């Protein structure tokens, strides 16, 4: 346009963008895991009402 | 004299633009533009109807214009011509400021700015209209042009959001032109009309945008049920796509109502109950929403006498909508008593009024229900009792029409009896008990689902607002 | 610079750049998926910071 | 050629009709493309479009009195939206009068019920008094009659149905038995026996031995001269109970309480 | 594992049901307790409105509080009757 | 994350806490969200293993949410 | 303007009706395409047929249908199934839906069947439809300009010798800066997404002789790809060419680098090879 080399950095945008969102599949590996700890604690409350 | 009240629309405006202009250019954050966008329209109203009618082409020159002043023009030019004080230098508020752009930065060189000032526009000149109240020649004119206008660039999250109010301002229009006057056009536009949100439905689904695609259901939807399609809305809706994500409670209303309608005539009531019993409630409970809350009402005890039930007596008398609700109360007292006389002489008296609100079709399926009502009595009240003592007191016709009735009826289950063809009688079979039967497990696990519907709905729900508030900065 | 006068890339990158959304679809109908993923994690956490 | 359809329904001669259909059909598409199908109405068109028009209507009845009910539906369905569009200048016929009375008819006798009533929606805003009730009173009186569940009154008015012909006798004789059917459904429940006498009246026959044989084929035995309605129901019954989906439609009191506790857990 | 194990009807003790006079008893004692808790707690949320939450909990018996104690006696009693009918309904079918 | 929560020996516990840090030396940025949730919990053994994780996973140069859960 | 004619046209017999039925049908279905989503099957009977040449036109239709549907998985199968008259909604940019569905089933397939053999586009086992439309598809970012938008395509599909061919149509020095540039994006990029053995070994590699032929390019790339596989061969050879543009200064920085960077295990082996080879003892 008036700054060229835009259809280099256009594409890296995109580059970025499937690395990212394999780092918020880190937190649906988090949300499981977040389900399997309370399930955990509710096993230890029951242990600790006892 | 005229200038003084041009600046100070303008500066009105100004304030409004601001709002959600600022916020869109960030990053979209879609559901908060959406939020003050029915506040901007409703304080918009005001200042245009008031402080004369040229401060629409006004405040066009004070943004960015490619050919924006120039569509402009040609509408004031039809509602008779205006361009004083109406040009640069007495309706420039710019001259160096930024946030109007900057006029150094507008002269110099290429990228657009046009987009979101476009879009905005175009919601102006509808309520523009629609507070005049005159349609016609300026209606068609701005309706050619403003559909290639969205379709010419791919619209952002946030440009959906002012076409989802745009379409409904369009398809209003063409209903009330329509409906005035039959011509050989009135049947053309229609087709048009249809074509279009169809095709920009496809596109909406796309790009994630909830509130375009509820809109152009409903509308849709009401175009099948005017023109009596029935056949177009079963389609429709068996081929779903209606979003629950991001919508209004107004939205719920419209598309509740329509669904419960359609349902009706096609011999499905029970699914019917659910959609405008949930209709009502789910509509804002107003003074000003009066016109689409009395509809729902109306409605509503037409479809339970469909089933063979009976709405409250109590129900038309304590209302402060009784005036409207003058034809029901008899059209339901017909049934109830179950007199066929009395229900022939009802429909044939407000026959004007019910076409109106087009429960007329059902009015004449209403007179099953008359005789429905009428013999259940009967079987209630004596168990044994021979067709020629019915005939007495309903004047059937003989012991065989009596017969058929019943005959016919017992299949659904409706009198729930059977006949002693050889003894002359109709012997009823209703004697209750059944905390010996089984039938509790069935019952109680349907209402168990009701109380576990409610559990899902409140848990996601809760937390939702709360995550976002304490994200957001705080002491 | 800006303006509307004069249209933006010089008119030769608005049509083959219209082919470029559609190699991106897929990370952006994952995008919307992702929204609702984030409200739920904390709300999970929120149940067992009580707990 | 095109206008031999036109002269071949005035003979009389309806099989004649569908022989000679075919080259007409594909000089139907020519008819078509001479219209835009009314997306536009001019008055060039509007010659036209009686040319168009002409030819489906005379197909339309001419089908029907060779019995075959098919080839009408899709007549039906193509003549609709030509009435449909536009202000009227040529948008009706004589014969569409009597078109309309026709295909009710159809419906009514296949027994889809569901679709009578949408289409009588659709259908209303063209006949209220524009082409008003006046032949199209025979399906609708009918209508009247059996929701009410008069299945006397419906027999009636088949009966007298037939002094007057129009062509309504190809969809009378099937109506005759769509009515003992629907009859002999709703006995079932009412009785487990009626002797042979009262079968006759109440299913409507003109002969007792046609009546013995009706239910030897719908599964009811005549012995001692009394039927037994019970027979045909208890193997119904047992049929669905031999096909198995058959454990999670009823449910079990294991499956409920199994279900309450999961629900609880997650 | 010589420690963790128990009886050889330990690990078919569920199949083994109680008297359903005991079970009758405990469907009704659940059930007239909740009454007097539910009680105990309307008289709770008259107020409890104006400012300083700790206050408004010491003023208006929102200490000892009924309304984790309602939502406990509710769930304990829930989780022995699903178990009660599960029971009940295998050994019937099982058996016979 | 398995190993922390459900195994009943403290000492197991911590081992698995401070593990964490080895593995996401290449990208530090995100460890803080994890651990948020296992120095709320208060046992000895795992909050003094959170610690750790925290320690060997975000040096180089400090890290905000790192030093807010450290507090 | 309403589909109840266009229903009636299909079921009504003669040839010449059955063809006119799908070319009414497929130029107004964004207002007519409820109704024949439910008549379907007299759609796929056309389809069948070989004694229509308008077979192709009625898997076009099937096609459309399915777009409006909501179900547009099959859609695919019956836009690939028409062949031709799929260049008229290639070059439409309403219509790309299709166009986009078939890259994305391509990729799903190419994880599988790379682990059968590396080549399996140039062994047939997929299906040569799908193929062709890949290739095509990558010709579009290359109307547009750059290679980069294609590299990153391809990855996701594991195409290795498109990489290859695209990473040469960039060597001949249109300008070295952005040419090192290139490749240095492709290589942060290849460590983070693709985890799988093979296929990452292959693109660090594949990069080292691009960079190499280049006699004037950035050692900072040509370093990180040595130290990431951790391989004697690579490094020997990174030396070789050092040997024939060998000077004081250039030579030492690059040896010095390596040392802080690379691991013990690369040193050790690397030292001896060079003394076998012939080398300064100050370089070592």
């Amino acid at each position: 346009n008036n700054n060229s080399a835009l259809s280099n950095v256009n594409s890296d945008i995109y580059f970025k963008l499937k690395k990212l969102e394999k780092e918020y599949e880190l937190l649906t590996l988090q949300e499981d895991y977040i389900k399997d700890e309370q399930r955990h604690l509710k096993r230890e409350l029951k242990r600790a009402q006892e | 004299l005229h200038h003084s009240e041009k600046k100070y629309a303008e500066e009105d405006q100004v304030q409004e633009l601001l709002k959600v202009l600022n916020e869109i250019s960030k990053t979209t954050l879609t559901l908060d533009p959406r939020y003050i966008w029915r506040s901007l329209k409703d304080l918009s109203s005001l200042r245009n109807q008031e402080l004369l009618n040229a401060e629409t082409l006004c405040f066009t020159v004070n943004v960015l214009y490619p050919d924006s002043s120039s569509f402009k023009k040609n509408l004031l030019k039809f509602i008779t011509s205006n361009h004083k004080s109406s040009v640069p230098g007495s309706a420039e508020l710019r001259n160096s400021y930024p946030a109007s752009f900057y006029s150094v930065n507008t002269e110099k060189k290429t990228i657009e700015v046009t987009a979101e000032i476009n879009c905005f526009m175009h919601l102006l000149v509808q309520l523009f209209l629609w507070d005049s109240k005159e349609l016609e020649q300026l209606v068609e004119f701005n309706r050619k042009v403003v559909i290639p206008n969205l379709l010419c660039y791919y619209n952002l999250r946030s440009l959906n959001l002012i076409n989802a109010k745009l379409w409904f301002y369009i398809y209003l229009s063409h209903e009330t032109l329509a409906r005035s006057s039959e011509e050989i056009n009135s049947d053309n536009q229609n087709i048009i009309l249809r074509s279009t949100m169809m095709k920009f439905l496809k596109i909406a689904s796309l790009k994630h945008d909830n509130e375009t695609k509820a809109m152009l259901i409903n509308l849709i939807l009401r175009d099948f049920l005017n023109n009596g399609e029935v056949d177009s809305a079963s389609d429709f809706i068996s081929k779903l796509e209606y979003p629950h994500t991001d919508v209004s409670s107004s939205l719920e209303a419209r598309y509740f109502f329509y669904l419960s309608k359609i349902n009706a005539i096609q011999l499905d009531y029970s699914t019917a109950n659910e959609y405008i019993i949930a209709a009502i409630r789910k509509a804002p409970h107003n003074s000003k929403s009066l016109g689409f809350l009395q509809q729902s009402n109306k409605l509503h005890c037409c479809i339970q006498l469909l089933m063979g039930d009976i709405p409250e007596l109590s129900f038309f008398h304590q209302s402060n909508m009784q005036k409207s609700l003058l034809p029901y109360y008899h059209l339901t007292k017909a049934v109830k008593l179950g007199d066929l006389k009395k229900f022939t002489s009802t429909i044939t008296k407000y026959k004007q009024l019910l076409l109106k609100d087009d429960t007329y079709q059902l009015c004449v399926r209403l007179r099953s229900n008359v005789i429905k009502t009428g013999i259940r009595i009967i079987s209630l009240t004596y168990k044994k009792i021979s067709l020629r003592d019915i005939c007495l007191k309903l004047n059937l016709d003989s012991e065989q029409t009596v017969e058929y009735m019943v005959s016919r009826a017992i299949r659904d289950g409706v009198i729930e009896a059977k006949i002693n063809h050889e003894d002359g009688f109709i012997e009823t079979t209703e004697l209750l008990n059944i905390y010996d039967s089984e039938d509790p497990q069935q019952v109680f696990d349907e209402r168990i689902k009701f109380a576990n519907q409610l559990h899902d709905e409140y848990l996601v729900s809760m937390r939702y607002p709360e995550d976002k508030k304490t994200q957001q900065n705080e002491k | 610079m800006t303006a509307a006068v004069t249209s933006s890339n010089i008119v030769l990158e608005t049509h083959e750049s219209g082919i470029k959304p559609y190699f991106e679809q897929k990370i952006q109908e994952t995008e919307l998926k992702i929204r609702s993923k984030t409200e739920n994690v904390r709300r999970l956490e929120a149940q067992r910071n009580a707990l | 050629l095109t206008k031999s359809l036109s002269i071949a329904f005035e003979n009389g001669d309806y099989a004649a009709c569908e022989k000679l259909l075919p080259p007409i059909k594909i000089e139907l598409i020519k008819n078509n493309l001479l219209i835009p199908d009314l997306s536009i109405q001019n008055d060039i068109y509007l010659n036209d479009l009686m040319i168009t028009k002409r030819i489906l209507e005379v197909g339309a009845l001419a089908s029907i009195q060779t019995f075959n009910f098919d080839s009408f539906e899709n007549y039906f369905n193509q003549l609709k939206p030509y009435y449909f569009s536009n202000n009227h200048k040529l948008s009706e016929s004589d014969k569409k009068s009597k078109l309309i009375s026709l295909y009710l008819l159809n419906l009514l006798s296949q027994n889809n019920t569901t679709k009578f009533h949408s289409e009588l929606q659709y259908l209303d805003k063209h006949i209220k008094n524009l082409e008003d009730d006046s032949l199209l009173s025979y399906p609708i009186k009918l209508d009247r009659w059996l929701m009410e569940g008069s299945y006397q009154k419906a027999w009636d008015l088949l009966q007298s149905g037939s002094q007057n012909i129009s062509e309504f006798d190809s969809f009378t004789d099937i109506l005759k038995s769509a009515i003992r059917d629907e009859i002999a459904k709703n006995t079932e429940l009412s009785y487990d026996f009626l002797p042979l006498s009262n079968i006759k009246a109440l299913l409507f026959f003109n002969n007792e031995k046609e009546t013995e044989k009706f239910a030897l084929e719908r599964n009811w035995p005549i012995v001692n001269s009394k039927v037994y309605f019970n027979n045909q129901s208890k193997e119904k019954a047992d049929y669905e109970d031999e096909m198995m989906h058959e454990e999670d439609q009823k449910t079990n009191i294991i499956e409920k309480a199994m279900d309450y506790a999961i629900s609880i857990e997650n | 594992k010589m420690l963790m194990n128990l009886h050889k009807e330990q690990w078919q003790s569920g199949l083994k049901m109680y008297d359903y006079e005991e079970k009758e008893e405990s469907n009704l004692a659940a059930t007239k307790s909740m009454v007097k808790i539910a009680e105990q707690y309307s008289k709770r949320i008259e107020e409890e409105k104006e400012l300083t939450e700790e206050e408004l909990k010491t003023r208006y018996v929102g200490r000892q509080d009924p309304k984790k104690h309602l939502s406990e006696t509710a769930d304990e009693t829930l989780e022995n009757n699903i178990v009660s009918v599960l029971t009940a309904g295998v050994n019937s079918v099982a058996i016979k | 994350l398995h190993v922390a929560v459900s195994d009943s020996n403290d000492d197991v516990r911590r081992a698995a806490v401070i593990a964490l840090g080895f593995v996401l030396l290449r990208d530090y940025t995100t460890v803080p969200r994890i651990v948020q949730l296992l120095s709320k919990s208060h046992n000895a053994h795992v909050r003094c293993g959170t610690a750790f994780a925290l320690g060997i996973a975000c040096a180089g140069k400090g890290l905000q949410s790192a030093i807010d859960v450290l507090d | 303007t309403t589909a109840a004619p266009l229903l009636a046209l299909l079921r009504e017999n003669q040839d010449s009706v059955k063809t006119y039925a799908l070319e009414s049908i497929n130029n107004v279905v964004d207002q007519l395409w409820s109704e024949i989503s439910n008549e379907l099957p007299d759609i796929e009977a056309l389809y069948d047929d070989d004694t229509f040449s308008d077979r192709e036109m009625a898997a076009l239709i099937a096609s459309k249908v399915y777009y409006n549907l909501g179900e547009y998985e099959s859609a695919v199968k019956y836009a690939l199934a028409a062949k031709d008259r799929f260049d008229i909604d290639e070059k439409s940019q309403f219509v790309e839906t299709i166009v986009s569905k078939s890259i994305e089933m391509y990729v799903q397939e190419a994880s599988k069947q790379y682990t059968k053999d590396e080549q399996f586009y140039t062994k047939d086992i997929i299906d040569p439809k799908l193929t062709s439309i890949f290739e095509r598809m990558i010709e579009k970012c290359l109307k547009a300009s750059e290679l980069k938008l294609a590299l990153g395509i391809a990855l996701e599909g594991y195409r290795l010798d498109i990489i290859e061919s695209a990473l040469k149509s960039k060597l001949d020095q249109d300008s070295t800066s952005e040419n090192v540039k290139i490749i240095n994006y492709l290589l942060t990029l290849a460590i983070t997404t693709v985890t799988n053995s093979k296929f990452r070994s292959s693109i660090l590699r594949k990069s080292f002789d691009f960079l190499m032929n280049m006699p004037n390019c950035d050692y900072l790339t040509l370093n990180k790809v040595v130290v990431n596989l951790n391989d004697a061969g690579l490094a020997l050879q990174l030396f070789k060419k050092l040997k024939e543009e060998n000077d004081e200064g250039l030579s030492a920085q690059i040896a010095f680098d390596l040392v802080s960077s690379a691991s013990q295990q690369l040193l050790e082996i690397l030292v001896t090879e060079l003394t076998a080879q012939g080398y300064d003892p100050a370089l070592l």
